[PDB]
DNA sequence: ATCAATATCCACCTGCAGATTCTACCAAAAGTGTATTTGGAAACTGCTCAATCAAAAGGCATGTTCAGCTGGTTCAGCTGAACATGCCTTTTGATGGAGCAGTTTCCAAATACACTTTTGGTAGAATCTGCAGGTGGATATTGAT
DNA sequence: ATCAATATCCACCTGCAGATTCTACCAAAAGTGTATTTGGAAACTGCTCCATCAAAAGGCATGTTCAGCTGAACCAGCTGAACATGCCTTTTGATGAGCAGTTTCCAAATACACTTTTGGTAGAATCTGCAGGTGGATATTGAT
């Protein structure tokens, strides 16, 4: 009876694919190519953020911080979309409280 | 009798099976000498990256290696591998 | 017909490059690959086990890899005006990427 | 280590002429004894001639001799399949069938008093009493309820008691024609063998995965582990066989290992054998045996990579060592049988040895007589 | 071999920008004690690993061909190192003089933390359907007379 | 150039291996409220940075000249692809312990508050190795 408990972030790539393509699926394995995607680049950026913080004798990881970490480590036209999204979300979440 | 196959070892890594991973690059046309050095090269690399496992492995006191322990082994060494948890 | 149907050299070897690249199986069969594992992980610690999606994950690295070189070397084969890929040529690229060995 | 080999000879020193001492009265007996176990292992060093082959279905799992005729031997296999077979006939032996999947037997006696009968301990969860032409004469116990089964069985004449080992860890102890007092629990998982002694009757021995091996007193103890003596192991153990003597144990493990066990004292033993019969799922567990009129032991070797072997050139053969020395004086090979053999024994005659490899049955009698008229 | 022209390296000197040493002192280290958390030795248990034998599927060691790739030879350009000259962007070195790096205050914003109450993410039992595989037929790419 | 060979694409068919949907339930996430930071505004200062001038000055722009280099035809030979074969490796299915993974629990390990030193560090006061200078002995180079 004994039993665990793993997390993931499949649920939620799932739901993402439904958005965009509604009538396609994906298996499992490429379901867990995503996952450790996702967890590759949290720890990147989290990672980074952190370095940035602790040259700056700053002791608060803040949406600035990531922002920055997020314009350092991706290029370009990608960075200033995800950037927008970014900023998006904020506004929204920081409104409707 | 002596075959002790081949040489029970990377020998075993056979010649056609080589020749199909260098179809996989795109070449056409493969030397004879090639085979022996690809195979030292990949000693290389598997050694470094299974001294890396194996030492992650001592660490947490247990006798089997686990996929978790050849991941980051080979992300240490830049070469980061999706698919395997991790 | 009397003669055997023949192709011409280097026909039979995109035929390869062609089947090879659309597919996605692996090359190298499991059970040497196992016992060459088995061998130098015996060299470093003695009675160790090895789970099986491990050993898949070493193979698909180790194809990755090998993939990457050959293409590299490739490069530096078509840079000296040859087709042949020589040693020289595989050390030249090892040289430079610095996996030096 | 070192003595005998592929290449190094069995024959020490030339000492028959003591047969002759004997019959003066100056020599004693355990010397010619000695002289004649090595007699034995040098005719045995042409017993390497293959005699007979047979085969039949999925696997081997036991051995045993008919106690007073020396060809004739009974075999238990993977799935309730037993045969009786009798060399020099040639009246195509005898079979009989059961499930075939389930039905694993795992242990095989003899009847002491009709020959034509035979114990036998099943997987399905029966030890039973049934005849060579197949029907069974009597159930002596049962699970009751499947997945639990019996691994274990042996049987005493002079005592007239059965005794039977199961999977969890409980043993069963029972009369010839029933009347159970037992069923109290002994170990704490699979019991893998067990015997009881032929020249006293009521001490007996019990092997398991539990890394222990345990001699009891089947008439004193009563308390659930008010047992006599208990030894403990590094690994678990596959069989632990008694002396005809009755006064050396065998014990053989799973890992890498012999122990010889004695009468004095039993905790501490007397000599380490070391040697491979590594475990696994699909062989067929190794069963080291005595032989019943020297000091001699009789094993199959399994080899191992990572074992530190003495010897430089390891094959799939059958090993012969001394009791109470500790070191080797042969080994039997015979290419085309390049399969594990795991059981081998021989007769209580003394001419004839069998050995049960994965899907086959060998005989390796001597051969090559010269001729009469 | 043998002889002139510059380039590199040894020997000997000398004064100063940088190195080393000597104070004062103040932000870390150590001690002591007490509060908090944790890692590792026992009790279990359910997935997984270790490797044999028999029967069959698929691939590889070998040995026979022969097309075209390597690699050495020779040669017609060509173009890129040496070196002269004259002028000019840079070094150095100084001075001013604005602006920013970095300190110090401080308090209104922000967030960790101790609970309490909802809730959706996830193991596991019932459905399902896209694709692996398989059958069959039509076009594409090689290559020869 | 056109005909056979063979490889490969493409239409059509079926049942099962993952794909997908439906329960309970419990670790996880939101809400109150409070304790506790903490990062940005304001006020100052002195370090460092930026626009100018001037006197060399070593270095850069340009223009010759020719000795070595880069390719381009050509060909011997070699060496490695195509293919056939038999054979040998590899695959795959038969229904025991070992170890990854939990759960307890407490003896050891270590965070936190406060005081007592004390070693590390900024800046003043000496040292000195080595960057410059000078002079002469070979060491390369290169023509003859």
């Amino acid at each position: 009876r004994k039993r665990s408990r793993k997390e993931s972030y499949s649920i939620y790539v799932y739901k993402v694919l439904k958005q965009v393509h509604p009538d396609t699926g994906i298996s499992s394995k490429a379901m867990g190519i995503m996952n450790s995607f996702v967890n590759d680049i949290f720890e990147r950026i989290a990672g980074e953020a952190s370095r940035l913080a602790h040259y700056n004798k700053r002791s608060t990881i803040t949406s600035r911080e990531i922002q920055t970490a997020v314009r350092l480590l991706l290029p370009g036209e990608l960075a200033k979309h995800a950037v927008s999204e970014g900023t998006k979300a904020v506004t929204k979440y920081t409104s409707a409280k | 009798r002596h075959r002790k196959v081949l040489r029970d070892n990377i020998q075993g890594i056979t010649k056609p099976a080589i020749r199909r991973l260098a179809r996989r690059g795109g070449v056409k046309r493969i030397s004879g000498l090639i085979y022996e050095e690809t195979r030292g090269v990949l000693k290389v690399f598997l050694e470094n990256v299974i001294r890396d496992a194996v030492t992650y492995t001592e660490h947490a006191k247990r006798k089997t290696v686990t996929a978790m322990d050849v991941v980051y082994a080979l992300k240490r060494q830049g070469r980061t591998l999706y698919g395997f948890g991790g | 017909v009397k003669k055997p149907h023949r192709y011409r050299p280097g026909t039979v070897a995109l035929r390869e490059i062609r089947r090879y690249q659309k597919s996605t199986e692996l090359l190298i069969r499991k059970l040497p690959f196992q016992r060459l594992v088995r061998e130098i992980a015996q060299d470093f610690k003695t009675d160790l086990r090895f789970q099986s999606s491990a050993v898949m994950a070493l193979q698909e690295a180790c194809e990755a890899y090998l993939v990457g070189l050959f293409e590299d070397t490739n490069l530096c084969a078509i840079h000296a005006k040859r087709v042949t890929i020589m040693p020289k040529d595989i050390q030249l690229a090892r040289r430079i990427r610095g996996e030096r060995a | 280590v070192g003595l005998a080999g592929p290449q190094i000879l069995p024959p020490c020193r030339s000492i028959v002429r003591t047969l002759h001492q004997h019959k003066l009265g100056r020599a004693s007996w355990p010397s010619v004894q000695q002289g004649l176990q090595q007699s034995f292992l040098h005719t045995l060093d042409s017993y390497r001639i293959l005699q007979k082959a047979a085969p039949f279905d999925r696997r081997a799992t036991s051995l045993a001799w008919h106690p007073t005729h020396p060809s004739t031997v009974a075999v238990g296999s993977k799935g309730g399949d037993i045969m009786l077979w009798n060399f020099g006939i040639k009246d195509k032996p005898t079979f009989i069938k059961g499930i075939g999947a389930g039905g694993s037997i795992t242990g095989l006696k003899f009847n002491p008093l009709n020959t034509n009968q035979f114990y036998a301990s099943s997987m399905e969860g029966t030890t039973r009493l049934q005849d060579f032409k197949g029907n069974i004469l009597r159930v002596f116990a049962s699970s009751d309820t499947i997945n639990i089964w019996f691994c274990s069985l042996d049987v005493s004449a002079s005592s007239r008691m059965v005794v039977t080992g199961d999977n969890v860890g409980n043993v069963i102890l029972l009369n010839m024609d029933g009347k159970e007092l037992w069923n109290l629990r002994m170990h704490k998982k699979k019991v893998t063998h067990v015997a009881l002694n032929p020249c006293c009757d009521w001490f007996l021995a019990t092997a398991s995965v539990d890394q222990t091996v345990k001699i009891w007193d089947l008439r004193q103890v009563r308390g659930k582990a008010s047992f006599l003596y208990s030894l403990p192991h590094r690994h678990p153990v596959n069989a632990a066989c008694f002396s005809p003597d009755g006064a050396r144990l065998l014990t053989t493990d799973q890992k890498s290992e012999i122990r010889v066990y004695s009468a004095s004292q039993w905790d501490c033993p007397l000599g380490l054998i070391p040697h491979p019969h590594r475990h696994f799922q699909h062989l067929t567990p190794i069963k080291a045996a005595w032989h019943p009129r020297y000091n001699l032991i009789v094993v199959g070797r399994y080899p191992d990579p990572n074992f530190k072997s003495c010897t430089p050139y390891e094959l799939r053969t059958i090993d012969v060592f001394d009791g109470n020395s500790g070191k080797m004086m042969c080994q039997l090979y015979d290419p085309e049988s390049s399969g594990i053999s795991s059981l081998n024994e021989f007769n209580p005659m003394g001419d004839t040895l069998a050995s049960a490899m994965g899907y086959h049955i060998l005989i390796w009698s001597q051969e090559e007589a010269r001729t009469r008229k």
